RNA sequence: AGAAGCUCAGACGAGUAGGCAGGCGUGGAGGUUUGUGACGAAGCCUUGGGCGUGAGCCUGGGUCGAACAGCCUCUAGUG
RNA sequence: UCUAGUGGGCCAUUUUUGGUAAGCAGAACUGGCGAUGCGGGAUGAACCGAACGUGAGGUUAAGGUGCCGGAAUGUACGCUCA
RNA sequence: GUACGUGAAAUUGCUGAAAGGGAAGCAUUGGAAAUCAGUCUUA
């Protein structure tokens, strides 16, 4: 069953914020195995998606997806910043995202 | 008196052919070509001008002169077209080539749309 | 813009409604050939990242204007000749495959182009029953796929462990970090 | 030039939510100790000229036309020259008969009707 | 007078009305809320039991200061009472409603109380006398009661999804 | 090219007391609109739609029953 | 040229008077608050940074990066056991 | 239907929908559910 998962696991940490002001437009994403801004440089520009399931089958499918792109690194620990077509809901903190391997440059 | 003072009196604000709204005003003048309130296009305010209107499947064109401006009954001359839209366009710019040509584009638009009005009425 | 310049019994155009239909300004953008990634040499084994053939390993035949006319040997991994965008392949460091012996000039945009529709009406159960591998798929396309497939068998048979490598599917497992591993 | 709106939510009056004698229609706060007037963080925002929309797309419907109020066929023929800029909108008090006449004239003129249905 | 409910079309429903009834509106609301949705015969048995102090009408909304009782446990509450005057008015209106069903020609076995509403009628103004030469209101809260009894009574598929569905259909069979 | 129009460019944008300008809305008057209306005016309600930075305006549905409005100006017991 | 509002002020730096002292009274220069949001000082009218049309992107001030909290459980050398 | 033209808001009952661990209301951003229009359809 381990012949799939062409993506990389990630977790939605929070929004771009100060102590008291948030910016929901851009999200902070922590990619598994990425521990520095040098490693995050590889994942800049990749397509990160949030997959979720809902009751009503739009297109006859139970799964909806919010697409997005990795924009720039964040901090020294390898977290990146992402812009999604629809801003991510605030309840998806700690939810898992999927970072595809494309647009590839390797 | 003169065309300038006529426009200053009428035109601008109060006329029986003026339709003001939020910030835009239409000229319902039966002698205006574009339907816009302007010196260029108000035959009340300016000297000899053209225009066109519709009736029962055919079109008629109004024209003016200068020396006869004191006789309202016979001031304005009507010419009638009931042949074709292309021919109607031919008649208009023929009757305006020897005339101030600024109105040829606007008139030909009025003819061609009124003909489209007739076709849509038929359909 | 009058009728003496363009006289006719029907006019050059029937009707002239609305505004002057403002012409766009003359652009200063010229098409230039795409500078493709250096590692995408013809005959290289690359991994398809997206599409119905995700994870498959295929052999690059030729570089198209924007995409790669790529196919794995259809008898190996069952991937017919397709364009794949250069952003959706991973050029692996596997040994190159000799593709000089097969013609690639017949693979063009018109060769892979779809049919014109120009109509919003589409879709049907019979439409899904149509197309398919069984219908359409001209015998000319069949022959080219067979010819190029047979031409690429001798190379992959010469290099050991390449036939099974192509038949396999790429996949990430636990503890694999793409920015570390080199393909 | 596509139609964009700088802001889509309305400007409701401060505390119109909490008091029924205070309607939602906007009023400038004149208070000496008003949080909204002093523009504290988290409080509601006030109308500004910066919020104004593009002069090119202003007053235009999402379809690119401007609604024009129509009372009769004479008002429809006013839109003869501008069927690509204004869309006729029949008045509320027009009877059913004159309404049918207005729509038939608008169709012949090729002028869109915002409340045809 | 028009009723509260869009249903009660005369086909299978019977109505009863009571206007400006000189009884407490708050008590009448508790009785109506208790008997709502019950069958006609079981409603009569319950109202008889309340008049006999065997079952109680639970005071749920207007229950400030009401005492606890052991007969409110059957409804899961603690505060219940036995308003006899309100029971009488509801009993009389239910007699009227079943009489209307008899006249219409319904079946009495499966009659249920489909709808029952109580509205506040215009107050009756009276006067009480307080200390220090003061005069105060002593108003009455009447009730409007109306009762209604009645008998118990594709997506389209994209191109790639369609091709996949066809492939699976062919491969399964 | 409603020359009271059109067009190019740069700089700038806090605000109580206070000043000034341009607008929005209400009652009545002169002019105007071949203006709306018992085939439904005004008013009213609305989990509908559109316009404006805003004051506000328009509209669909329901309720209703005899009048009412746009533009130019006059006026005031005008928010 | 005509006219409105004002003719109770308060705080900070430095200088200073009366005072046992004061979140005390009285002054001098400048900047603030009153009239002024915003980031930081946990919080606060005048402290620090910075002064505000509607937004997008980038970069910073003061202040910060164990968690709450966006950001190194960073690097180097030491002191400290309460 | 004389408790009579129109019949507003406060307040109230019923129904449907949803929320609710010591207030509520509000602003920004999106999810979910509900609802809706433009747009195209054609020239």
């Amino acid at each position: 069953a381990q012949g799939h998962r062409l993506y990389v696991k990630a977790k939605h940490l929070s929004f771009q914020r100060s102590k008291h002001v948030i910016h929901p437009g851009t999200s902070i994403v922590k990619i598994e195995g990425c521990d520095s801004k040098e490693e995050a440089q590889f994942y800049l520009g990749k397509r990160v998606c949030y997959v979720y399931k809902s009751s009503k089958a739009v297109r006859g499918s139970k799964i909806r997806v919010i697409w997005g792109t990795i924009a720039r690194p964040h901090g020294n620990s390898g977290a990146v910043r992402a812009r999604f077509v629809h801003n991510l809901p605030a309840k998806t903190f700690g939810s898992s995202l999927r970072v595809m391997l494309y647009p590839s440059n390797i | 008196q003169q065309d300038e003072v006529i426009w200053q009196v009428v035109g601008h604000e109060f006329c029986s052919y003026r339709i003001k709204g939020e910030a835009q005003n239409f000229c319902r003048n039966e002698y205006n070509v574009t339907g816009l309130c302007n010196r260029q296009s108000c035959p009340l305010a300016n000297s000899r001008y053209a225009t066109v209107r519709e009736d029962n499947g055919k079109l008629y064109l109004y024209m003016k002169t200068i020396e006869r401006a004191h006789f309202p009954s016979k001031l304005w001359q009507r010419i009638k077209l009931s042949k074709n839209y292309a021919k109607a366009l031919e008649q208009i710019d023929q009757q305006l080539l020897y005339w101030p040509g600024r109105q040829i584009h606007r008139c030909k638009q009025r003819l061609t749309r009124l003909t489209q009005y007739l076709l849509k009425a038929r359909r | 813009g009058e009728r003496m310049v363009l006289p006719a019994g029907e006019a050059a155009a029937k009707y002239y409604p609305a505004y002057r239909e403002n012409v766009p300004k003359k652009a200063r953008k010229a098409v230039r050939p795409t500078k493709l990634r250096a590692s995408l040499a013809p005959g290289t084994v690359c991994i398809l990242l997206a599409g119905r053939f995700r994870g498959k390993r295929v052999v690059v035949l030729s570089q198209l204007e924007d995409t790669l006319v790529v196919t794995g040997p259809y008898k190996v991994n069952g991937v017919p000749i397709r364009r794949v965008n250069h952003r959706y392949v991973i050029a692996t460091s596997a040994p190159k495959i000799d593709v000089s012996g097969v013609s690639v000039e017949k693979f063009t945009k018109a060769y892979f182009a779809k049919q014109k529709r120009s109509g919003p009406v589409k879709k049907d159960e019979a439409f899904f029953a149509e197309n398919a591998p069984k219908n359409a798929l001209p015998a000319e396309r069949i022959a080219d796929q067979k010819a190029v497939d047979a031409k690429l068998l001798p190379a992959i048979k010469a290099i050991p462990n390449m036939k099974e490598y192509l038949a396999a599917s790429f996949a990430l497992s636990n503890g694999d970090r793409p920015h570390l591993m080199k393909f | 030039v596509n139609i964009i709106k700088k802001r889509t939510k309305p400007f409701k009056r401060h505390q119109s939510d909490r008091f029924k004698r205070v309607g939602e229609s906007w009023r400038k706060p004149r208070g000496i100790d008003s949080c909204v007037r002093r523009r504290f963080r988290g409080t509601i925002s006030m109308p500004k000229i910066g919020y104004g929309n593009n002069k090119k797309t202003r007053y235009c419907m999402p379809n690119g036309l401007k609604a024009f109020l129509v009372r009769n066929v004479s008002d429809v023929e006013l839109l003869l020259m501008h069927n690509k800029t204004y869309a006729a909108e029949i008045a509320g008090n027009v009877s059913a008969r004159k309404r049918v006449e207005i729509v038939e004239k608008a169709r012949a003129l090729g002028v869109k009707v915002t409340n045809a249905g | 007078v028009r009723y509260s409910a869009s249903p009660a079309l005369e086909t299978k429903c019977a109505k009863a009305r009571g206007a400006y009834l000189r009884t407490h509106f708050k008590n009448s609301r508790e009785v109506a809320f208790t008997i709502n949705g019950m069958s006609l015969k079981k409603a009569f048995i319950f109202l008889d039991n309340v008049k006999e102090h065997k079952q109680a009408v639970p005071f749920r909304r207007f229950n400030g200061g009401v005492g606890r009782t052991a007969q409110g446990k059957e409804f899961g509450v603690t505060q219940a009472r036995w308003p006899v005057k309100s029971v009488k008015f509801f009993y009389d209106l239910l007699k009227n409603a079943e009489a209307n069903a008899e006249a219409k020609g319904l079946d009495m076995d499966k009659l249920i109380i489909k709808h029952v509403q109580v509205n506040a009628a215009p107050k009756q103004r009276r006067r009480t006398y307080r200390a220090h030469g003061r005069v105060t209101a002593y108003l009455s809260s009447p009730s409007h009661i109306e009762i209604i009894v009645a008998e118990e009574e594709v997506s389209r598929v994209s191109l790639k999804q369609g091709a996949k569905a066809r492939n699976l259909a062919a491969r399964k069979a």
